[PDB]
DNA sequence: GAGAATCCCGGTGCCGAGGCCGCTCAATTGGTCGTAGACAGCTCTAGCACCGCTTAAACGCACGTACGCGCTGTCCCCCGCGTTT
DNA sequence: AAACGCGGGGGACAGCGCGTACGTGCGTTTAAGCGGTGCTAGAGCTGTCTACGACCAATTGAGCGGCCTCGGCACCGGGATTCTC
């Protein structure tokens, strides 16, 4: 039934995937903590980095982010890192 | 190696706290999927290093929060 | 393997009790059989077997144990027991043989065997099967298959016509060609007009109002194309998903001759349709016609536009709407010789969507090839658009079937505003104030009119809107009545429209729901549910062969559940429903041609009384401007309305035909265009057949001088006398005989008091009775068509002759002379 | 429980901090001139949302083995202390 | 203060055993990917006008540099207290 419908949004980061990044990270074997305790780190950066795109746009006027608004962020971040 | 579809979706949650109803070019979400596979890759490769020093085979939150530690943030 | 189990007959209990009907996985529909846990043992996939154990476990424990569960849910249980059993004895029926293989074993034995495809499965999990089984099983589908290897309908033998189109003259009457029913006259009328176009070579579209026969038409167009111009190249059809199916029926039963495919479904399915249906024996291809959808094209261009197609046509020509369109780019990537478009409607939302649709008609320059758009009302769109006019109408068939068919009863088009609720009146409000905060408990207000248009309709599309009436109520929310109550009230348009179906039900209407939006069709379903009413949905969650039968169920004309409910999308397009009356459109698109076409699937032909519609609009809200924004789009309509030589290997063909099949000139039409002959004047090998019977009279009065055997033709020395004067006279008076007793039917034939000589210690056994079956076997095929006559199945043969096993050609030749010479003795 | 190390208290010594004075440079004030930015309007790209259809990814559960963790024993090195450089 | 020598204790290193968690496989379900529907807002562009900033000159006050004087902090010594064996 209609009842079916059900959300959460930071899930959408699922083990497959992370097990393919880590495997690519040249990882053998992973505890299942790590699944949530990376999508808290993945927050974290992307909420870093979100704050200076969205920064640049609303200083600019806009109300679209573009990517290079974004590719500004991330060449202060980098540097920053 | 992500999903696109809910990577955006994440992203745009994440931009509603900052401020409501921005619109974003695909280009932006793609070069943020670009971005943060880069930075996870490198995580892991830094924290297996942790994990091999440890004499595991797994990895262990531990050596994220190290890692994370030597790296600084 | 362990496959799907079907069925259960008489945890623990089940186990010790009970025995399941297991399929195989690597074995026909047909192989299933009886096993219990104990009879199967352990093997690969006994997982299933344990996981529809819990379904029957749940399925017996709540039947059996909950007093709340109501007989009702027990009627429903039976209900889904029969609809999975349905369809699990169908697959047992044959629909199509593919292929036939001769197989042998290390038994030491050999077999003839069929590729077959089931009545309702895909050709992957086509299987293989003893043929000698399946022309028990099916003998009409087999006769019905062979008969097309048999055929000579091919794009082998199809003409071409180069340099120029034949004459066309406009036909009286239904061709002999089309057997499924009546053509109207206006049908007629239509054929002619494209066969007239198409002896001119122009790609045309057809747009006769929907429903008055566009598929029968299309059809017959290309049965007398194929028949009489043998235009029996590649033809290639495609198909809105929903419509298939009776295209697929229409071809059987308007045309059942023409060999067509439904290249359809998983990869290795389609795979295994190139590699047996596709290719003489790789190349030139073994059938008539595909059929097919636009997901297989955008798929399979790669290997589909190989093809030289023929003929090419489109059932729904308007979603091609624009040249850049994926679609519209990969058919214009295609190789066809002629192209046809089907629409409900051509004129779509913009002129420059026609222009783009002519263009996919013809070169560019054929187009309006002016980009101005249409003014809203001036002079020189005045100009233009009578300019367009004169320039399309040649091109352009179409009727309205109030003119055409004044039998079909009429349609009433109407509108009902209705106010909103209380919860809609504030949930408006508050989406046109922007608040934030009201929709934090309500969200994505980036399309403010989506999000707007969707809550006047109504309010459980915000997903708190449910508990934000029910918790004013929150123990009543655990009930029924107070469940249908808060969902009822929550949206005044549905307040009136189940007043309304309360009236209808009382009078016996059917009706069918059409909306966008799935979530609110599921709402409306999940009402219908709760109120008890039968009903079925259709929209794309459904797969193609549960929506073909849940509308084969809802046109039966027992069929209890009296609504249908659509999306606009899926369901707008080419669905019959002639057994409903009735039409709520409880929403509309912006394009008013979508509604259109929903409501014309209620008014089809056959539709035999007159059909209501209500469209459904909420008073004082956006939607009723949508409604103008239609009729702006609606205006548009409103503006725009050797043959006497012989070559030696003719004389080889010739001499080989007569040796199987005698005085040739009866079948001889057949043997050219079956390609046996080379094309030549039917008079020409008429009379040089009879002046060598005469030369063969004539050697054997040379015989008679010299007592008292090669002979060339026009010095080709591959002719003899003796054998062509005696098979001939031998086929003559065995085929007369047959024919004259048996005619009715050969397979009565029996040699009768007539007791032939037995076979000389043959490899088989051999009796009248093979003998008679072989007789019948030649006269279906001629004398030495060896192999086929070993193939047919009917004969019993296949096992019985080989390919140093005793008898073989030589030796059946041998015993055809005896028996002939015995039964013409 | 005793011994050593650390802490607290008082006085002396000096250097740095704090203030004052004078001169010079920078800032402030006023006027003129030019252009960049702001504001308004127009055109059309592209983004937002949803449906249709297909296919693989995901998800859940069960089973088996490997790795992680803890314990025990042994050997090495480094720390601590004293003397000499 | 660093270097060198010496002894004893503690930590590091290795091996073993056991249990749990992680990986793999199978079957089923769901969502993503791709294409299409439809519309409006926002970006992006262009033109015009006005106000603000820069430049130049003069004048005035504050800041910087130097000098002097006094206080606060550091160091030294003794006695008391705390921590470690
Ligand atoms: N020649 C005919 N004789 C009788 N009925 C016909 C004929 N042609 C079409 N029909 C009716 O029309 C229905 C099929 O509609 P169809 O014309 O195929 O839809 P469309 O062509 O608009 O896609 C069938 O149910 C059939 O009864
Ligand atoms: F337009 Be027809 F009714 F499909
Ligand atoms: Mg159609």
């Amino acid at each position: 039934r209609h009842r079916k419908v059900l959300r959460d949004n930071i899930q959408g980061i699922t083990k497959p995937a992370i097990r393919r990044l880590a495997r690519r990270g040249g990882v053998k074997r992973i505890s299942g903590l790590i699944y949530e305790e990376t999508r808290g780190v993945l927050k974290v950066f992307l909420e870093n980095v979100i704050r200076d795109a969205v920064t640049y746009t609303e200083h600019a006027k806009r109300k679209t982010v573009t990517a290079m608004d974004v590719v500004y962020a991330l060449k202060r971040q980098g540097r920053t890192l | 190696l992500i999903r696109k579809l809910p990577f955006q979706r994440l992203v745009r949650e994440i931009a509603q706290d900052f401020k409501t109803d921005l619109r974003f070019q695909s280009s932006a979400v793609m070069a943020l999927q670009e971005a943060s596979e880069a930075y996870l890759v490198a995580l892991f490769e830094d924290t297996n290093l942790c994990a091999i020093h440890a004499k595991r085979v797994t990895i262990m939150p531990k050596d994220i929060q190290l890692a994370r530690r030597i790296r600084g943030e | 393997g362990i496959d799907i189990v079907i069925n259960h007959r008489l945890l623990n209990n089940c186990k010790e009790n009970y025995e399941f009907l297991i399929k195989w996985t690597d074995e026909s529909h047909l192989h299933n059989t009886w096993e219990t846990y104990e009879s199967i043992g352990q093997v690969r996939g006994l997982k299933r077997l344990d996981n529809y154990c819990k379904q029957f476990i749940i399925e017996d424990q709540q039947v059996r144990l909950d007093p709340y569960v109501t007989a009702e849910d027990i009627e429903i249980m039976d209900m889904e027991r029969e609809r999975r059993l349905d369809e699990f004895e169908e697959f047992h029926v044959p629909e199509r043989i593919i292929d036939s293989q001769r197989a042998s074993l290390e038994d030491g034995t050999s077999q003839l065997q069929y590729l077959v495809k089931w009545r309702r499965l895909n050709y992957d999990e086509a299987t293989w099967e003893n043929a000698t089984d399946i022309v028990k099983l099916a003998p009409e589908q087999v006769k019905h298959f062979q008969n097309r290897e048999n055929s000579k309908i091919l794009p082998q033998y199809s003409s071409n016509y180069t340099s120029q189109r034949p004459r066309f003259e406009k036909l009286s009457v239904q061709p002999p060609f089309i057997k499924g029913g009546e053509l109207r006259d206006f049908q007629l009328t239509g054929i002619n007009w494209m066969a007239f176009l198409w002896s001119k070579g122009d790609n045309g579209i057809l747009a006769d109002e929907m429903g008055l026969g566009k598929t029968v038409q299309t059809v017959a167009f290309i049965s007398w194309l194929i028949f009489a111009r043998r235009q029996n190249g590649p033809h290639i059809i495609v198909v809105p998903l929903s419509t298939m199916p009776a295209w697929l029926d229409t071809f059987e039963k308007w045309a059942p001759d023409l060999n067509c495919i439904c290249y359809m479904g998983n990869q290795k399915s389609r795979d295994t349709i190139r590699e047996y249906e596709f290719y003489t024996n790789p190349k030139t291809m073994k059938f008539n016609v595909l059929l097919t959808t636009y997901e297989y094209i955008l798929k399979d261009r790669a290997e589909l536009g190989s093809i030289k197609w023929q003929f090419m046509a489109v059932d729904e020509a308007h979603r091609l709407k624009n040249a850049e369109s994926s679609l519209y780019e990969s058919l214009n990537s295609f190789k066809v010789a002629n192209r046809m478009l089907i629409t409900g409607t051509p004129l779509q939302n913009n002129i420059k969507e026609l222009a783009a649709l002519v263009n996919f008609l013809m070169p560019g320059r054929f187009t309006i090839d002016q980009e101005i758009d249409f003014e809203n009302q001036d002079e020189e769109q005045e100009e233009y658009i009578h300019d367009l006019h004169r320039r399309i109408q040649p091109f352009i068939l179409r009727r309205l079937k109030k003119d055409v068919e004044k039998s079909l009863p009429s349609k009433t088009e109407r509108i009902l505003r209705v106010e909103l609720s209380d919860v809609q009146t504030e949930y408006y409000k508050n989406i046109l104030t922007k608040n934030y905060s009201a929709l934090t408990a309500g969200f994505s207000l980036l399309n403010i009119m989506n999000e707007l248009k969707k809550a006047s309709n109504h309010p459980y599309l915000f997903d708190n809107a449910e508990e934000r009436v029910l918790q004013k109520f929150g123990d009543g929310k655990m009930t029924r009545e107070n469940v249908l109550r808060g969902l009822i009230m929550s949206s005044g348009k549905m307040v009136l429209l189940d007043q309304l179906l309360t009236r209808l039900k009382k009078d016996g209407h059917r009706v069918l729901i059409f909306s966008q939006m799935v979530r609110m069709l599921d709402i409306l379903g999940d009402y219908l549910s709760i109120k008890g009413i039968n009903f079925q949905r259709l929209d794309g969650t459904v797969p193609s062969a549960q929506r073909r039968i849940s509308i084969d169920h809802f046109n039966s004309p027992d069929s209890n559940d009296f609504v249908f409910l659509l999306s606009t999308r899926a369901g707008g397009l080419g669905i019959n429903l002639m057994t409903a009356d009735t039409v709520v459109i409880f929403d509309s698109d912006w394009n008013p041609q979508a509604d259109l076409q929903a409501m014309a699937r209620a008014h089809r032909i056959g539709q035999k009384n007159h059909v209501m519609v209500y469209r459904l609009v909420s008073k004082d809200t956006v939607e009723e401007e949508v409604l103008e924004r239609a009729r702006k789009k609606m205006i548009l309509e409103y503006a725009i309305i050797d043959m006497d030589s012989i070559g030696e290997s003719e004389v080889r063909a010739l001499y080989k035909a007569i040796l199987k099949f005698g005085n040739l000139k009866e079948i001889l039409d057949e043997l050219i265009a079956d390609g046996t002959l080379p094309v030549k004047s039917f008079e020409k090998y008429g009379e040089t057949y009879d002046e060598m019977m005469e030369a063969a009279k004539d050697c054997v009065h040379e015989e008679e001088k010299n007592r008292k055997v090669l002979f060339n033709f026009k010095g080709v020395k591959s002719l003899n006398a003796e054998s062509l004067l005696s098979r001939v006279e031998d086929l003559k008076y065995l085929k007369n005989l047959i024919n004259s007793n048996y005619k009715d039917d050969p397979l009565k034939f029996s040699l009768g008091n007539n007791t032939p000589k037995p076979v000389q210690n043959w490899s088989s056994n051999w009796t009248k009775e093979e003998d008679e079956k072989l007789l019948i076997g030649v006269f279906k095929y001629g004398y030495g068509s060896w192999t086929q006559i070993r193939d047919d199945p009917f004969l019993g043969i296949t096992d019985k002759i080989f390919l140093k096993k005793v008898p073989g050609a030589i030796h059946l030749g041998r015993r055809v002379d005896y028996l002939l010479s015995f039964l013409r003795g």
